[PDB]
């Protein structure tokens, strides 16, 4: 029964062509379940998605008069039937699965709507604006269109469950936290002609209770160390001069992290300011004893201390106002 | 100290087994070879063997000699076959890494003492 | 409709020879290429090479394949090319590249009713370029990609870029977060050798390395470490567990930045223009030590031996500075 | 010559009329493919992947009506060529990422026919699934890594996985198939369930293996060293009050020798932006180092003398702020150690 | 001639099937096989494996491929391999493996006029290794190459080394950068199950870890800086700066050395030899300066209430302490 | 016309034609003579102990069986029409893993002439395996070697040849070094024989000798080494009261080493033996040891406490163990440079 089915639907089909060659455009329906947005590289700017990526269109060359009213077939069809040039626009690396067998679907209802459903994998790309690091967000792409037809000859349109998320837990996300979902149509223009363009938008936030303390705690008690030396006495020229060059060298090894995650931009992100005013600070306070040394013994500034003490608690907490509200709150 | 002792006949009317044995350092890297050197103080390249078992050999003595070396014993060997009589001469061992090498004398960095092979007729 | 548009197709395609170029006794053919550039990926100080993901096209005229009655461009799915003579274009600089195939594999076949066939590929290739890095990271590399036919002279094909100037796209929307694509050339030329002459066509890019990175994490750390270390003049020469201590600490300083730098920068053994500025910032560092120990050993060595203190330290609060600052005028004008 | 010709026969006149497109007994009943594992080598997890590798046999085996053959032999073993030709379940892994069939020397795999039309399906996989691991009682957590595999296109009403024996006694390990450089295999637990879609009900073959990560390398690596310089910052308060130089390098150095552990702990461990076990334990480690600086700031500005206490005019006291912090920061490091091991310790 | 050479290749493959074991209703055939090794890449162990690139060879007679005229081994294309009967041989410990094909796959059929046919491969494969890394890097290793039938029982295929213990050639020619071979073996048995026995080849390395490089980088810093440690205990206890100095410095030190050799040696997430031996030395460092603590305590806390006596005993117990801890470790793990 | 005797041509080639069997299987050997122009010796790898090759590998030998009459003298043949027609099983022997290039078309030429001799060119990638002595790292140079050959055909069956002289057969491109860390200086073309178990094989060969440049390691490794053992020794000059300066200036500069040492080996395969900046490095690590253990020396013998004010009680007078060691220690690293800087600047 259905064998006489599948061989009256190949018989005189051509797979080159795509239905309503002259006619209309092809519409297709897609569909997309996203599995697990994988680990965000964002030295390489890109990040790794799961997806089952479904598709239907009514193909009139695929009509049967039967009671089966559907016909759920293996992968074994596809390569029989017209299947849509569908690349994805920003991937690097995309791969289908074939363990164990070519995980692909074709279901062929009786007035020709063809379901078409396959899993990729994706190292699709997205360029991180990484100014205000760590605490900052993105929203990278998924856009895909055809290869080959224009606008004129297919149109892509999305479903009512357009894009499905599954539970959001089991993924992927190192760094950042899953906080949005958002559709778009575009038509590109590019020189074979007008491309229609779906495209998927993932919102990222971080997450940020990991910076705090390897970072941004050893940094601030390490500029209130480098404090210390001022309640010290004045004539205690080892000691001084001990809490001066080992808070600058600590200041240096923590400016190592700073940078760890991260390709070699050249601006200066939200961590990297934070890093260089804290060894500013550093930086200042043996200079600060430096000067003192000099003007007062080896020969005002023999009450540079007592302004030292009010002067840089003053600027670092008037910085940390600064700094944390116009890089959270602004 | 790497000592590249050889051993073998010197006196022949024939055919002969020229050897080598190493001491003191594992050749099985280094590329173990046979050199000659006759009246007239030119060392001619006999034949040389890579770490790959690759047999190489000088145009004049191709097809007589053949060459094998023991990977585990650290050696190297020179079948000697068909000596003419102008095979009268000092047959030296060398064991090298050969740099601008495998025909040159001065790429080997090792060197045996010498056997003075007398082939008369 | 469709059945008149499958009788045509079905007619091109009856009695193709597919061994056979066109125009086979006659004119060369003339094919006219088109790259739109994705991105580029990964550009590689180590492997000297750069990854370039670019749309592949090139428009040739085929007699065979001219159709009537049909006002349309007829897009074709893409297992027709495997039935069509396609050129034999390789890349010279290609390392590794291949064709992306996801859903299906990305080509694409249009025949125009005239006889023109556009055949688009999808193409992420891993191109080889030589990188002289001497200048790093003040420098200006170029990298190109070289176009060539593989079998046929310029007997038989000729290349040519559609629309010379604007034939390549998408280079000024290329985001590099390392590097800055300053401009792009377009050259066609024919290489001469002894069997023939073959066509040839390169894309070239002339990268500018952004240096606000380097500012940050190498240089302007290397300048502040040096400046820590003429505060040991400005402190009494009594003061031995302090003027060692603070001197000392800053020679370890600019070790473990250049320890950290060698670790995160590519590594590219031989002397680049980083490697003079911090090994440069190591001496002063170093002769701002020894100048401590000439104290030491004059006031209690040469002391009661009975050639001043003051006059030592005077001298280097005036020489170190301006050595540093000649040091910093020869260096960023010999490099910039 | 008549063993081969029958065999030979048998094999030819097979696949008459048989269509592999379609399912055994499609408008007739529920294909019941019964599966079975066989888990070699349990390979290695890849903490920075959120990843793990393992090395079966999967086998499975469903009844084919349309393959029933009459003969001398009573199990046909078919060629790859043969095999192609014949319908075989869809089964895919649910959370594999990239997984090898093996093709050395020749393609791992074997379909046998029994004549009662019984298929045999065996073929060695290397299954490089997803573990979805939360890694916030590094180093102290267990995780319970997923096998989920069913079929693809056909729903819970064309075909139906179960396994082949008692399902505990299903999934069976080798006993030399641990290799795990940093876990404990516990044992595994299996279940079946049916897991809705928008294209239909699937049946769902869950496998879980109870993992639990190794503590004896982060005690000796991150744990010990920081406890030691806890303590040796803590050394300091045992020292006369006028070595303001000596108490000076115990205070900053002993900070520097904190930052030097903290950065070495954290690059052995992936990348998650959230506080691990270990990042609450150096951080507040971290506070004592510092506390015990901030200490001596407060002894420094009650000193009023520069000469220590000769060994032979008035000397300084004994800084009642200095004898209450050997009490104080030694007991409350020690309450704090029993805070943190007893909370990770149980979870 | 040339035309009587392809009318005999021409007719042995007519009538051939290749679903047809050698004597498919008779005995088992047997399969002798013989390896060449080219290399051992390198040998992994945080992956615990080893790369592996060999030229893999079996031998077995068909009665449906001899001939008889021609006095020459017929060496034919390496693509009619995809028209003969060839074992279905798999390994066990392969993780990755891929025969080479450049510039052609690398097979060769070279048929004998008895009948015996040799299928020839390059394969360069990753096979697995359980590592003991307790003794690291005081260790031997014993990493294995397992060869089995996939679908055929011993009532249908045998194996064999051929030639013996000389049938794995090219181990003597192996120079790995951190190992040694000592010693490789060659099993042949029938792994006996409920079905039926299956017949298996196993090829073993013994792999001892070469250990100057650990000696120069990790064990001699590492002692280097246990005795300057010792510093601190001919230096006056008036001379407090000095003598924190030391100690504390070389706490750092020992934490420098243990945190980046954490960061240079593979990454064994478990107690190894050589951690041991550095948080030992770590301990006596740390106990180094433990000392002059009590003997600051007891001079300026416990003065207005003996002192060199402290020191005197800690010049000769310390190095005593620390010369009978490297007598323990190295007579346990060597 | 020329087109209907091209294509007639192309059809009756293959007729009649086996692809299995060799030309002159029971006749003569083949010589099959080879040529490489290489485009790029791109990077060579010290960690795997490899280097990669882009060549434009020509291979010509004559096949008697594809004679031809007509019009034109060369044949230009498809890819599907070269895959039918015997061509030499060439492989790499030291190759890892090479690359037959097919973007966009597969870089495959085959060409007949009027009298069968075939041209066969192929663009190839080959990732070959050098086996290094690192010995002397880096003052060190080795030869890479590239041996190709027949993997089926023994010398009684398949000879190989060059297509010119040898040292003229192999071409490097003028724009073909692409090295960063190494200096192409010259190739060096051979040919060889094995004893496989099969039989004897010709091995064409082709050596690439290379050199290291060392002025990487002079600024980043030796230069600081040398600087930090004169920073060692310059605190001899210092008075023999500064107990807190010497000793501060004694560990640290043993830490500076330490951070020197650990950053050397890094950019470094991991070899088992010691290389030539290994011994460097330890020596100089000797040094900054004995220095401090000559402080401890001094230290011992000091009997005072204070200083020498600077307009004179008793005072101490500078040691005999400094005095000497200013001669003693530079002379001994003075003369230690001297030996290293001959004995691996000869090899
Ligand atoms: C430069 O050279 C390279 C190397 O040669 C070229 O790369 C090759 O590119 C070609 C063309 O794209 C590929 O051919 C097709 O491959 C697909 C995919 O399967 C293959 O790849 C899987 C994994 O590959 C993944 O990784 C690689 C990298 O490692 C990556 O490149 C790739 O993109 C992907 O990410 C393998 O798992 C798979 O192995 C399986 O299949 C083998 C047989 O093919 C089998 O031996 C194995 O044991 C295993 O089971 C395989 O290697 C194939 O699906 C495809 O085959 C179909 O399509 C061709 C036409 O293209 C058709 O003739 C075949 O019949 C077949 O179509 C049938 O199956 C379809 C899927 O089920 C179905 O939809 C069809 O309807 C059809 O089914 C009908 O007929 C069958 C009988 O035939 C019947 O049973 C059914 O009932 C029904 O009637 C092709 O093989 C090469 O694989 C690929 N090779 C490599 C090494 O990468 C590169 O393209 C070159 N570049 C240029 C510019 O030229
Ligand atoms: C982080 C710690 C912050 C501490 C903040 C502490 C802030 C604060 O105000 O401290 C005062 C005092 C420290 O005094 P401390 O003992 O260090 O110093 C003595 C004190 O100054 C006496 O008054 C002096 O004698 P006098 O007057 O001339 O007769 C005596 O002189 P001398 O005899 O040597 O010549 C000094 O040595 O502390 C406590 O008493 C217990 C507080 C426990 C606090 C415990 C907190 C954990
Ligand atoms: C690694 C070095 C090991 C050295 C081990 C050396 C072990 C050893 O035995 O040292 C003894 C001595 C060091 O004596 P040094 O000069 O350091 O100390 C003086 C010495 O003790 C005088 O005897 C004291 O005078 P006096 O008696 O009160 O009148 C004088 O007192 P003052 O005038 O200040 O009041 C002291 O300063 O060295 C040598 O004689 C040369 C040895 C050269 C050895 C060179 C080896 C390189
Ligand atoms: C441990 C370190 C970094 C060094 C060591 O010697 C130094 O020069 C560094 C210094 O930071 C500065 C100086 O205070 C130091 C000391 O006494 O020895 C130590 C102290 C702490």
């Amino acid at each position: 029964d259905v064998t006489v089915i599948l061989n009256n639907l190949l018989e005189g089909y051509d797979n080159k062509l795509r239905p309503d060659i002259g006619v209309k455009p092809t519409l297709i329906h897609t569909d997309m379940y996203v599995n697990s947005i994988g680990p965000v590289n964002a030295i390489n700017m890109e990040y790794t998605i799961d997806i089952f990526f479904a598709q239907t269109w009514y193909d009139r060359r695929l009509k049967f008069n039967s009671t089966i009213k559907v016909l759920r077939l293996n992968s074994n069809m596809v390569g029989k039937i017209w299947i849509p040039d569908t690349f994805f626009r920003n991937s690097k690396k995309a791969d289908a699965h074939w363990i164990t067998t070519p995980n692909r679907m074709l279901r062929i209802w009786n007035d020709g709507r063809v379901l078409y459903t396959l899993r990729l994998t994706i190292d699709a790309e997205c360029q991180l604006q990484l100014h205000n690091f760590p605490m900052d967000e993105h929203s990278c792409p998924l856009e895909f269109s055809s290869y080959g037809y224009p606008r004129e000859e297919i149109v892509y349109q999305w479903k009512r469950s357009s894009v499905e998320v599954g539970d959001t837990r089991s993924w992927r996300l190192y760094q950042f936290s899953f906080v949005g979902l958002r559709n778009t149509t575009e038509v590109v223009k590019t020189t074979s002609g007008d491309y229609v363009v779906m495209s998927v938008y993932f919102d990222l936030s971080r997450r940020m209770g990991y910076f705090t303390i390897q970072t941004y705690i050893p940094c601030t008690l390490i500029v209130v160390l480098s404090w210390v030396s001022f309640w010290i006495n004045k004539d205690a020229v080892p000691a001084r001069t001990s809490l001066g060059i080992t808070t600058v060298l600590t200041m240096t090894t923590l400016s190592t992290i700073a940078r760890k995650s991260l390709p070699k931009v050249s601006y200066v992100t939200a961590m990297d300011l934070f890093v260089s005013v804290c060894f500013i600070f550093v930086f200042s306070a043996l200079v600060e004893y430096g000067t003192l040394h000099y003007f007062v013994s080896n020969r005002r500034i023999a009450k540079m201390d007592s302004y030292a003490r009010i002067f840089f608690p003053t600027a670092f907490c008037l910085f940390n106002l600064v700094y944390w509200v116009s890089y959270l709150y602004l | 100290q790497v000592q590249l002792q050889e051993s073998g006949g010197g006196l022949v009317q024939g055919s002969l087994r020229v050897s080598c044995a190493a001491s003191g350092r594992t050749f099985t890297t280094y590329i173990m070879a046979w050199f000659r050197q006759a009246p007239g103080k030119e060392r001619e390249f006999l034949a040389a063997m890579d770490q790959g078992r690759i047999q190489y050999y000088g145009d004049s003595v191709r097809g007589r000699f053949t060459i094998s070396r023991d990977y585990a014993k650290n050696s190297v060997d020179l079948q000697l076959d068909g000596l003419r009589p102008e095979d009268t001469a000092v047959y030296y061992c060398a064991a090298g890494a050969g740099f601008w090498g495998l025909r040159t004398a001065s790429s080997y960095h090792y060197w045996g003492q010498g056997t003075q092979v007398t082939v008369s007729s | 409709n469709m059945s008149f548009v499958k009788e045509t197709v079905d007619k091109l395609l009856k009695g193709y020879d597919i061994r056979l170029r066109p125009d086979f006794g006659g004119p060369p053919v003339c094919v006219g290429m088109n790259i739109d550039i994705a991105s580029i990926d990964m550009v590689s100080e180590v492997n000297m090479d750069y990854t370039l993901t670019m749309y592949f096209q090139q428009y040739w005229r085929d007699k065979r394949l001219a159709y009537s009655g049909i006002p349309l461009n007829l897009t074709l799915d893409n297992r027709v090319a495997d039935q069509l003579w396609v050129p034999d274009t390789y890349f010279l600089n290609d390392k590794k590249s291949f064709v992306h195939g996801v859903t299906v594999k990305n080509r694409m076949i249009r025949l125009h009713p005239d006889g023109t066939v556009l055949y688009g590929l999808r193409i992420t290739t891993t191109a080889a370029c030589m990188m002289d890095l001497r200048r790093y990271p003040l420098d200006e590399q170029n990298c190109t990609l070289e176009i060539e036919s593989y079998g046929y002279t310029t007997d038989d094909i000729e290349f040519y870029w559609r629309g010379g100037d604007k034939a390549v796209t998408g280079v000024e929307r290329i985001e590099l977060p390392q590097f800055s694509i300053v401009e792009h050339r377009l050259v066609s030329r024919n290489v001469v050798f002894a069997t023939g002459a073959y066509p040839r066509l390169s894309l070239s890019f002339r990268l500018k390395r952004n240096i606000g990175y380097f500012i940050l994490q190498t240089y302007m750390p290397s300048i502040l470490i040096t400046i820590l270390s003429w505060v040991s003049f400005w402190i009494n020469y009594d003061a031995s567990a302090a003027r060692v201590a603070l001197g000392i600490t800053t020679v370890l300083t600019m070790t473990t930045i250049n320890t950290h730098l060698r670790e995160t920068l590519p590594k590219i053994p031989y002397v680049k223009a980083i490697d003079m500025y911090l090994m440069g910032c190591f001496v002063f560092v170093f002769l701002a030590l020894l100048e401590y120990a000439f104290v030491n050993y004059i006031f209690f060595g040469r002391g009661p031996q009975r050639t001043d203190v003051n006059a030592i330290d005077r001298w280097s609060r005036i020489v170190f500075p301006f050595t540093f600052s000649l040091f910093n005028l020869v260096y960023w004008l010999y490099y910039v | 010559k008549d063993n081969t010709t029958v065999f030979t026969r048998i094999l030819d006149r097979l696949l008459d009329g048989y269509d592999n497109r379609l399912r055994p007994g499609l408008g007739e009943r529920v294909t019941e493919v019964k599966t079975d594992i066989f888990v070699t080598s349990f390979g290695p997890v890849s903490d920075h992947d959120m990843e793990y590798t393992i090395d079966v046999f999967f086998r499975q085996s469903w009844k084919d009506e349309r393959l029933k053959f009459k003969g001398p032999m009573t199990v046909l073993r078919l060629n790859n060529l043969m095999a192609s030709k014949i319908w075989t379940p869809d089964t895919f892994f649910h959370n594999g990422k990239k997984s090898v069939a093996h093709n050395m020397t020749m393609p791992n795999k074997l379909l046998r026919i029994t004549e009662d039309g019984t298929l045999l399906y065996t073929m060695r996989l290397t299954v490089r699934a997803e573990c979805p691991m939360h890694l916030e009682d590094f180093p102290m957590d267990a995780h319970a890594c997923p096998l989920k595999f069913g079929s693809y296109a056909y729903t819970r009403a064309e075909v139906v996985y179960e396994w082949t024996r008692e399902p505990a006694r299903s999934v069976v390990v080798a006993e030399d198939g641990s290799r795990l450089n940093q876990y404990d295999l516990l044992g595994q637990t299996v279940d079946s369930g049916i897991v809705q879609s928008s294209t239909g009900e699937y049946v769902v073959m869950t496998t879980h293996f109870h993992l639990k990560r190794k503590i004896g390398y982060f005690v000796i690596q991150t744990y010990l060293p920081c406890i030691m310089t806890v303590i040796l910052s803590q050394v300091s308060f045992w020292l006369n009050r006028e070595s303001v130089p000596a108490r000076t390098v115990f205070g900053v150095t002993t900070v520097l020798t904190m930052t030097t552990l903290s950065i070495s702990a954290r690059n052995s461990l992936p990348k998650v932006a959230y506080a691990t076990a270990m990042d609450w334990f150096i951080a507040v480690c971290y506070a004592f180092v510092f506390s015990a600086l901030i200490e001596f700031a407060t002894v420094n500005y009650f000193t009023k003398r520069g000469y220590a206490w000769d060994g032979k005019k008035t000397f300084n006291s004994v800084s009642k702020i200095d004898r209450l912090s050997r009490i104080a920061f030694p007991l409350l490091f020690g309450i704090f150690n029993l805070v943190y091991w007893a909370t990770y310790l149980n979870r």
